[PDB]
């Protein structure tokens, strides 16, 4: 089992915290959702490969330029995320989070992650959203983004349901693994 | 850490470490400000931990078993003994509030209602000016210690050895060298996260929404400070390289 880094980047709403959560304990938690995420090495087995993949947040780092760089050494795979509940935080990826991931992390496989999809077709936050004249990240919209920030595939997933948050993981192991 | 800690804080949530006959006895908005709480301290304890298997277990076993050239060990390990004694101080003001809150009879079932003053103390003053001295100082070495360390695991069989040897055991899997660094940078940046979420569920004595407010600017600027104070230190880099920055 070779060792691998992973750290996800992203706006604060993208719910980057609660994803490596739930993946990290295969369950949405039932009594206490934690407030920050420490480090995590997972186990993961994909298309017969054995990983040991250490899992990183960068939340509470948005507003620091100078430290929050420190997460991005070594850094194998990024996970860069957006809520689909937000279409503010996928308009940060290109300009904001992109050109940063590629300065510190060159050549480093990206992988844009649509956050919270079981939001798409959530009549609250279609309500919401109507009043900043907007609406939920289209699936083509989220591919489009990732086409063009030139990331090794898009994803999308719940938190709140774990529906395609193995996936994402499993994906993120085998992107860390090529040459 | 000590096993009556490790106990006290070996459940989820305060929830789940307090009996259930004495969660009954209090109103939601209680358990909500109460289960954050918990987290700030046991997150506390396990930062600590994570400085004590820095200084004990790889440091002091470097000191002990290799043969490092002078300012090695310091390179791989900046200012871990200020950064110990710092965070082992404010846990022991954090579990002291814990133990004086307890009923009498039980060693679990406790409420803490003052939290704020405590934060307010620890980020001003004499305290906040060591760690933004200290957290400087680290932060801007954090790039040197990783390169280290990489050059000493490739090239060194007798510290690769010791490496391996000593990070074997299941409870050190998320504790390597390097994890531990990035884990201790990383752990001023959790604590405004934490006391917003502590000051949502503590509006119901106005002093301590004051005091959690007052607590969570003073770390706010802690943290603006010590990201202004830092520059990457490089091994080889000439003064032309520093004063053309
Ligand atoms: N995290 C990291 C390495 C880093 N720092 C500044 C730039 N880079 C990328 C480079 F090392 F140049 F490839």
């Amino acid at each position: 089992a070779i060792r691998k880094k992973l750290v996800i980047v992203g706006d604060g709403a993208c719910g980057k915290t609660c994803l490596l959560i739930v993946f990290s304990k295969d369950q949405f938690p039932e009594v206490y959702v934690p407030t920050v995420f420490e480090n995590y090495v997972a186990d993961i087995e994909v298309d017969g490969k054995q990983v040991e993949l250490a899992l990183w947040d960068t939340a509470g780092q948005e507003d620091y330029d100078r430290l929050r760089p420190l997460s991005y050494p070594d850094t194998d795979v990024i996970l860069m995320c957006f809520s689909i509940d937000s279409p503010d935080s996928l308009e940060n990826i290109p300009e904001k989070w992109t050109p940063e991931v590629k300065h510190f992390c060159p050549n480093v496989p990206i992988i844009l992650v649509g956050n919270k999809k079981d939001l798409r077709n959530d009549e609250h936050t279609r309500r919401e959203l109507a009043k900043m004249k907007q609406e939920p990240v289209k699936p083509e919209e989220g591919r489009d983004m990732a086409n063009r920030i030139g990331a090794f595939g898009y994803m999308e997933c719940s938190a709140k349901t774990k529906d395609g948050v193995r996936e994402v993981f499993e994906m993120a192991t085998r992107a860390a693994l090529q040459a | 850490s000590m096993e009556m800690d490790e106990k006290d804080f070996a459940a989820d949530s305060w929830s789940l470490a307090v009996d259930s006959s004495f969660l009954q006895q209090h109103k939601k908005e209680v358990m909500k400000q109460q289960d954050v709480i918990y987290e700030l301290i046991q997150t506390e304890l396990h930062h600590v931990r994570t400085l004590k298997i820095m200084t004990r277990l790889f440091r002091t076993g470097m000191l002990e078993e290799l043969h490092l050239e002078p300012g090695v060990v310091q390179g791989l390990f900046p200012c871990v003994d200020e950064l110990s004694d710092i965070h082992t101080r404010f846990l022991s003001q954090l579990l002291e509030r814990r133990r004086q809150a307890l009923c009498p009879g039980s060693t679990r079932n406790f409420v803490i209602h003052r939290l704020g003053d405590l934060l307010i103390s620890q980020f001003s003053g004499p305290s906040a000016e060591q760690m933004c001295k200290t957290y400087s100082e680290f932060c801007s070495r954090h790039s040197k210690a990783l390169k280290l360390y990489k050059e000493l695991y490739a090239r060194d069989k007798r510290f690769q050895q010791f490496i391996r040897k000593v990070t074997r055991p299941a409870v050190l899997k998320r504790h390597g060298v390097q994890e531990c660094i990035l884990l201790v940078t990383q752990r001023i940046t959790k604590y405004p996260l934490l006391i917003s979420r502590i000051l949502q569920h503590s509006h119901g004595i106005e002093e301590e929404r004051q005091d959690l407010t007052t607590a969570l600017g003073l770390v706010k600027e802690l943290l603006s400070n010590v990201d202004e104070g830092i520059y990457q230190l490089e091994k080889g880099a000439r003064l032309q390289e520093i004063y053309n920055r």
